[PDB]
């Protein structure tokens, strides 16, 4: 029969094993999303207005134990200061790496030989690469670059079995000074990627979904 | 404020011409380091008269000091463009020509004029990209690891135009001004 031979009977490991890995949202972030979605994160995006990473943020990325790494591409020229390195994370802070040519050509080969990429942030490879962080979005170029970042990075969890999470600043940010220029402006084709989009407006900090 | 702690980039909203003076004079004589200042402004404003009362070319002590000041003026973003190139070149080559410590502090006067003139001379979008790149270059620079030259940038302005800032203690306005702008998204500091 066709029946018997279509018969598919799984193994329970099967629903609770996973080649990728998740993001543990901190307690600041969590009544946002049910469980099972928290369960499943796999790409998240903050916008928030301050400079420095809000702690929120900072929560999420020290994320780390044992052997596990975050690479940290610092467009920002923050996380990678001197007094405000960490151990669980690897950095890219380059000036070939502040503009989003140089950033796909870099996710580009990390993706084709993460050895060769890696060595670029000075790193033994006793790790697993556990999540990339890209800081800030806002600060790159349009659409089709956009496109083609949401893309590499969605290969780069697809083979690396890493997380993504990407920080934008508000609206304010686009008005440009003195509004010569004119709740933030990445196009609607890598927003549409994310599994989860955060959004932290401040007297007090609020964090809401969108 | 001593070299050691300056941050990659910090706002200096209207500094008195004594306190820069002191300011220049106190990094410019540490030992065992070459420190140097390039100051880069719109307008020909560098205290001069000031900085030879408070720091007298005509003692030893002091001759140093002078040898190491750079001076420039500057009017719009491409120039400040091509100034730090040629301060990325400087430190380029002497990171190579290494494989002592240089220090170099950048001092950037009226770049709210430098942008208003770019921003004449070409669209808003133009001379935001402009100032993004150059800011962004110059805290990549600040932040190398590389011990044997570095750069930190200090950014004067008026405190008038920083009225966020003092808000935040604790008007209507059209947008953000070009030190709040900076101050928001490209600054680590601002030092009273």
């Amino acid at each position: 029969m066709e029946v018997l031979k279509n018969i598919r009977i799984y193994p329970l490991s099967n629903f609770i094993t996973s080649t990728k890995n998740y993001i543990n949202l901190p307690n600041e972030l969590r009544n946002l999303i049910s469980e099972e979605q928290e369960s499943k994160l796999g790409f998240l995006h903050i916008i928030e207005s301050d400079f420095k990473p809000s702690v929120a943020l900072q929560k999420l990325v020290n994320c780390t134990t044992g052997d596990e790494k975050i690479l940290i591409i610092d467009i920002v020229s923050i996380w990678s200061q001197q007094k405000q390195r960490q151990h669980g994370a690897i950095y890219m802070n380059s000036l070939s790496c502040i503009n989003i040519t140089g950033l796909i050509v870099f996710l580009e080969l990390l993706y084709d030989s993460p050895m060769d990429a890696l060595r670029r942030c000075q790193v033994n490879f006793n790790f697993q690469l556990r999540g990339i962080v890209i800081d800030n979005l806002s600060f790159l170029n349009n659409l089709s670059k956009f496109e083609k970042l949401f893309k590499i990075l969605r290969k780069l969890r697809e083979f690396l079995g890493c997380w993504i999470i990407t920080k934008s600043f508000p609206t304010d940010f686009y008005n440009g000074i003195e509004n010569t220029l004119v709740p933030t402006k990445l196009p609607d084709s890598y927003m549409k990627g994310m599994d989860l989009i955060i959004y932290r407006e401040v007297g007090r900090p609020q964090y809401r979904r969108i | 404020m001593e070299y050691e702690d300056l941050e990659l980039i910090t706002i200096w909203p209207s500094p008195t011409k004594n306190k820069l003076c002191q300011f220049i004079k106190q990094n410019l004589s540490k030992e065992h380091v070459v420190t140097q200042l390039f100051f880069i402004d719109a307008t020909s404003s560098f205290p001069l008269s000031q900085f030879q009362k408070l720091v007298p070319p005509t003692l030893p002590e002091n001759v140093r000091i002078y040898e190491n000041i750079r001076i420039n003026t500057c009017l719009d973003l491409e120039e400040l463009s091509a100034i730090t190139v040629k301060l990325l070149q400087i430190l380029s080559m002497n990171k190579i020509n290494a494989q002592e410590p240089l220090k170099i502090i950048l001092y950037i006067n009226g770049l709210e004029v430098m942008f208003r003139n770019s921003q004449f001379k070409s669209s808003p979008q133009r001379s935001h990209e402009l100032l993004r790149d150059t800011l962004l270059k110059l805290r990549v620079m600040g932040n190398d690891e590389n011990e044997n030259a570095s750069i930190r940038t200090l950014l004067e302005f008026p405190k008038e135009q920083l009225l966020d800032y003092y808000l935040k203690k604790n008007r209507i306005k059209n947008g953000d001004s070009l030190a709040e702008y900076i101050w928001k998204y490209y600054a680590d500091s601002l030092f009273e």
